[PDB]
Order: structure tokens, then C-alpha cells, then sequence
């Protein structure tokens, strides 16, 4: 799925 | 965790001018690979859900107006609004999409000036109904009126009462930019029927004398 | 373009509860579900976000052992479990979905939980007529539990000029008031009615402005 656009994307996915 | 600081906590302002709001955090909200802050701005209308307008701290989402403009790089951050409408009227907050949590701010509510409005004050004795079920409420309206600081006395008798009063106030008009009040005095039927003059004092920045409406309990 | 909630929850204290969210119109695989908590006249708070590309949740350190974020992606719902409700919890909880395909943040109209021992009473309405150009009108609900009611006049006809005021709570029972301003023309000819249903007793009442 397409990262969460506002939201930084080093942190995506949850671990 | 970053703490976010907003500022200030409440603007009044008057239609037509430039409104800036500030967003401060503990720590930069740059990702230096993507070059850009994760800084999320929304606005919160009155008894509605909040709704975003601006992320990636200056990039509006599709549908937001022009006059909102947001900038600012690192750990300072602003929302402007250029010619502020009626509309306009709501709480902003700003929030951290860097990293965990994702804290909010604590929110800069905004307020419009308008010129000065008298309150409208109506006075209601207590209807036959309540007044069978052995209780007995007096109401007072005060509507339409700016600014929003007002004061409110019941007198029995001359004599004011400070028991048994309930007041509630409306949210700032979205079109006249006014406010409203309703003011409730709750007495026993027994307790009602050993007075006779009920008075709604209100004192106002639009009069140099107190606003008065009164009845008499014996009188119809 | 909105997200569905469930409606508003009466809880009592040491208890929990279980909120959802469905993402009609919408896959929830697709969609990156985060609970947002708003107490009466107090900011927003950050509860958890749910990921919808493995299952795991994240929270706000506070939050941890209070909430857990659940899905079921056969029905499009996400839930919100709350345990062992206190005062702090009554608020409005807001379901918020953003569509990253769309690049669109799309929120829930928000569930209201209410924690109290206070038992549920329908309201009292009576008619406030002037005293014995213009007139002004209006309509007192007292001792009714929990929120919300509804009041409309003349079923929704009549809706210029009209002051609904935020409802008050004193001693576990609330008070709402509401005023109708028309020209002196309108009443007495013309009758004015206050409707009010208060959903939670499954009451309607309908009362007439007489003059005194």
C-alpha cells in the first residue's frame, strides 16, 4: 500500500 | 517526545485583515533525504469533526482556499490567512508527523471583531405546568449582542439572589458575529409564591445603565 | 466523503467499551485508520494509529494501557476498546482515515461516551410565553439524561430567528433552552410549536406557545 502521504516516511511501515 | 507550542491561545480579529498563528516545536521536523517538514496544520468549526488544510507544513490539500498559506522550516512554523471571513471562525491546530507520537498542539482559537451590538433581553415567569409539578424556573433571554462580556443579576424583592441559577451561552454567530445568552433561575413553588418582583439585570459595555426586565408574580 | 461511527455510548465507571469505524466506500486494507479523543472544551489527542499493511498498532505512551486498536477487514470496521472508564474518558472519540491514493485526510462524525452512574430520564418540556413590533418565544427542556435531544419548531419550519442554547448539566440531569423571535404579525395568529424527541427514552413531546 501507498505510504501515508502526510506522514514521514522513515517511519513507515509499523515494526 | 516533541512538544508542540502554539500561539497565541486566542485572536480577535475583524474581516478582511492578514491572521498569522505560530507552531513551534522541540525538535526539527525535517527529514533531510525528502527535504521536507512533517508538520500537519487543521481546523476544528464549532460542534463539527477537525479537517486538514495544509501538510508537508505548505502544501494545501485539494479543495482548501487560497487565503491559507502555511510556511516555516525546522521548529518554526506559521498558518496565515489573508482577508479572514466569517467562516473563518474556528480553532487551528498544528501537528507533528515526524515520529511517535504524533502530538498535537494545544490550539489558537479565533474570534471576530465586530462594532458593538445591545443585547435583546426578554423575561419569562414560570409556566402553569411546571408550576403543578411543584417547581418553578424563570427565564431569561439576552440575544444578539457584542462584545461578549456581559453580566447577569437576579433580584427577588430587590434583593439579589446568588442560588438556583443556571446560564449558557452560545457559540460566536458564522454571519453576524454575535453572541447569545440564556440565564435560568429554578426556585420550589413554594419558595416562588413568598416574592413578588422578579428582575433580569444585565449590565452591558452598550449602556452606562443596567438593562432591565421585570415582572410581577401576582400580576397578569 | 465521511467515515461511519457508532453512536453515542452511556458507560459506567470501572467499565468498557468498545467503539467502531467503518470505512464505507473504501477497502480498509487501503486505508491508514488513527483515533483522535477530545474531552468537553479541551483539545485534541492523538490515541493510536492502526497499520493497514500488517495489523500493527502504535500508541501515545499515555494511552497504552487504556486503549487497543482492533480490525476486521472482512466487514470494513476498525474498533477502539476502552478499559476500565473513568471521568477523564467521557469525550467525543473521532475516527480518522487518510486515503493516500487520493493524497484525501477523510474524517468520522465522532462517538460521544458518556461515563456515569446517572440513570437515563426523559425531559420535561414546557412553554414559555411573554410576559401577562416584535415577540420573542421559547421552550424549556429540563431534567432529561443523557444528551442529546432534539428540538425543532413548527417541525423545522420555522427556523429564522432561532437560539438553541448548549445544554447544562447540574446534579446529573441536563437543561436546554431554546428562543424563537417573529414579528407581532405571525402570533398569536399563527401557531408556534416546540418539538423535542429525546432519542435515548424514545420520547416526543409537542408544545403550543399560548398567550397567558
Amino acid at each position: 500500500v501507498k505510504a501515508e502521504t502526510r506522514l514521514n516516511p522513515d517511519l513507515q511501515p509499523t515494526e | 517526545d516533541i512538544v508542540m507550542t502554539q500561539s497565541p491561545s486566542s485572536l480577535t480579529v475583524t474581516t478582511g485583515e492578514k491572521v498569522t498563528m505560530t507552531c513551534k516545536s522541540s525538535q526539527s521536523l525535517l527529514n533531510s533525504r525528502t527535504q521536507k517538514n512533517y508538520l500537519t496544520w487543521y481546523q476544528q468549526k464549532p460542534g463539527q469533526s477537525p479537517k486538514l488544510l495544509i501538510y508537508w507544513a505548505s502544501t494545501r490539500e485539494s479543495g482548501v482556499p487560497d487565503r491559507f498559506t502555511g510556511s516555516g522550516s525546522g521548529t518554526d512554523f506559521t498558518l496565515s490567512i489573508s482577508g479572514v471571513q466569517a467562516e473563518d471562525l474556528a480553532v487551528y491546530y498544528c501537528q507533528n508527523n515526524y515520529n511517535y507520537p504524533l502530538t498535537f498542539g494545544a490550539g489558537t482559537k479565533l474570534e471576530l471583531k465586530r462594532a458593538d451590538a445591545a443585547p435583546t433581553v426578554s423575561i419569562f415567569p414560570p409556566s402553569s405546568e411546571q408550576l403543578t409539578s411543584g417547581g418553578a424556573s424563570v427565564v431569561c433571554f439576552l440575544n444578539n449582542f457584542y462584545p461578549k462580556d456581559i453580566n447577569v443579576k437576579w433580584k427577588i424583592d430587590g434583593s439579589e439572589r446568588q442560588n438556583g441559577v443556571l446560564n449558557s451561552w452560545t457559540d460566536q454567530d458564522s454571519k453576524d458575529s454575535t453572541y447569545s445568552m440564556s440565564s435560568t433561575l429554578t426556585l420550589t413553588k413554594d419558595e416562588y409564591e413568598r416574592h413578588n418582583s422578579y428582575t433580569c439585570e444585565a449590565t452591558h459595555k452598550t449602556s452606562t445603565s443596567p438593562i432591565v426586565k421585570s415582572f410581577n408574580r401576582n400580576e397578569c | 466523503v465521511q467515515l461511519q461511527q457508532s453512536g453515542a455510548e452511556l458507560v459506567r465507571p470501572g467499565a468498557s467499551v468498545k467503539l467502531s469505524c467503518t470505512t464505507s466506500g473504501f477497502n480498509i486494507k487501503d486505508i491508514y485508520i488513527h483515533w483522535v479523543k477530545q474531552r468537553p472544551e479541551q483539545g485534541l489527542e492523538w490515541i493510536g494509529r492502526l497499520d493497514p499493511a500488517n495489523g500493527y498498532t502504535k500508541y501515545d505512551p499515555k494511552f497504552q494501557g487504556k486503549a487497543t486498536i482492533t480490525v476486521d477487514t472482512s466487514s470494513n470496521t476498525a474498533y477502539l476498546h476502552l478499559s476500565s472508564l473513568t471521568s477523564e474518558d467521557t469525550a467525543v472519540y473521532y475516527c480518522d482515515g487518510y486515503y493516500s491514493y487520493y493524497d484525501m485526510d477523510y474524517w468520522g462524525p465522532g462517538t460521544s461516551v458518556t461515563v456515569s452512574s446517572a440513570k437515563t430520564t426523559a425531559p420535561s418540556v414546557y412553554p414559555l410565553a411573554p410576559v401577562c413590533s416584535s415577540v420573542t418565544l421559547g421552550c424549556l427542556v429540563k431534567g432529561y439524561f443523557p444528551e442529546p435531544v432534539t428540538l425543532t419548531w413548527n417541525s423545522g419550519s420555522l427556523s429564522s430567528g432561532v437560539h438553541t442554547f448548549p445544554a447544562v448539566l447540574q446534579s446529573d440531569l441536563y437543561t436546554l433552552s431554546s428562543s424563537v423571535t417573529v414579528t407581532s404579525s405571525t402570533w398569536p395568529s399563527q401557531s408556534i410549536t416546540c418539538n423535542v424527541a429525546h432519542p435515548a427514552s424514545s420520547t416526543k413531546v409537542d408544545k403550543k406557545i399560548e398567550p397567558r
